[PDB]
C-alpha cells in the first residue's frame, strides 16, 4: 500500500513480469 | 467502499480547480485519484 514510507541484485535486461493484486507489472 | 453523487464529484473536480493544486500543476502534471477507493475491490465487475 505504501512502499515509500516502510522502506525509505540483479535484473534481467529480459525479463517477463507478473500483474500484482494492485494490477502492477 | 465509497460512491459520489455528481454535486459530491463536482466538489472533488472544483477542487483540482483551486488555487493551490493549480500553481502545483504549474510546475508539474497532478494525478488525482477522485476514485471511492474501488481500488480494492478486485474483479469489481464480477461483485456488481
Amino acid at each position: 500500500m505504501n512502499e515509500s514510507q516502510i522502506m525509505q541484485e540483479t535484473i534481467p535486461f529480459l525479463h517477463l513480469r507478473k500483474k500484482d493484486e494492485f494490477g502492477n507489472w | 467502499v465509497r460512491t459520489f453523487s455528481q454535486q459530491e464529484m463536482a466538489f472533488n473536480l472544483l477542487g483540482l480547480m483551486a488555487p493551490a493544486i493549480v500553481n502545483l500543476c504549474q510546475s508539474d502534471p497532478v494525478f488525482a485519484d477522485l476514485n471511492g477507493g474501488l481500488q480494492f475491490i478486485p474483479d469489481l465487475k464480477g461483485l456488481m
